[PDB]
C-alpha cells in the first residue's frame, strides 16, 4: 500500500535527519526533514515539535529551506 | 537513535 510506503519513507527521512544533525552536517539533516513534513498532514504540528526540540539556529535553517 | 522519529509520528 501506499501507507506503508509513505510512513516507511516518512522515518527514514527523519533518522537520516536525526543522525546528520548529530554529525554537524545540519544544512543536510534539515534538508530530510523537510522531506518528512512534506508528506505530512500536520506541517504546523510537526513545526512546532521541532521548534520545541532543535536548537534555534538550526530549526531557523528548517523554516527557511521548507 | 530514533527519538526524533517517535516524537514526529505523535506529531
Amino acid at each position: 500500500k501506499d501507507a506503508e510506503a509513505v510512513q516507511k519513507f516518512f522515518l527514514e527521512e527523519i533518522q537520516l535527519g536525526e543522525e546528520l544533525l548529530a554529525q554537524g552536517d545540519y544544512e543536510k539533516g534539515v534538508d530530510h526533514l523537510t522531506n518528512a513534513i512534506a508528506v505530512s498532514g500536520q506541517p504546523q504540528q510537526l513545526l512546532q515539535v521541532l521548534q520545541q526540540t532543535l536548537p534555534p539556529p538550526v530549526f531557523q535553517m528548517l523554516l527557511t529551506k521548507l | 537513535g530514533x527519538r526524533l522519529c517517535r516524537l514526529l509520528s505523535y506529531a
